[PDB]
């Protein structure tokens, strides 16, 4: 998934767009 | 939020408001 993916390591608000809707 | 460790709710939150009235996506694998 993306979660470990931005949990474990980090990632940006750019990525958490990627993942929204 | 610059470098943040997102996972579970926490990421479900910031999740729920990057998106929120548009909508937004996570894992829950089950």
């Amino acid at each position: 998934g993306i979660v470990e993916q931005c949990c474990t390591s980090i990632c940006s608000l750019y990525q958490l767009e990627n993942y929204c809707n | 939020f610059v470098n943040q460790h997102l996972c579970g709710s926490d990421l479900t939150e910031a999740l729920y408001l990057v998106c929120g009235e548009r909508g937004f996506f996570y894992t829950k694998p089950t």
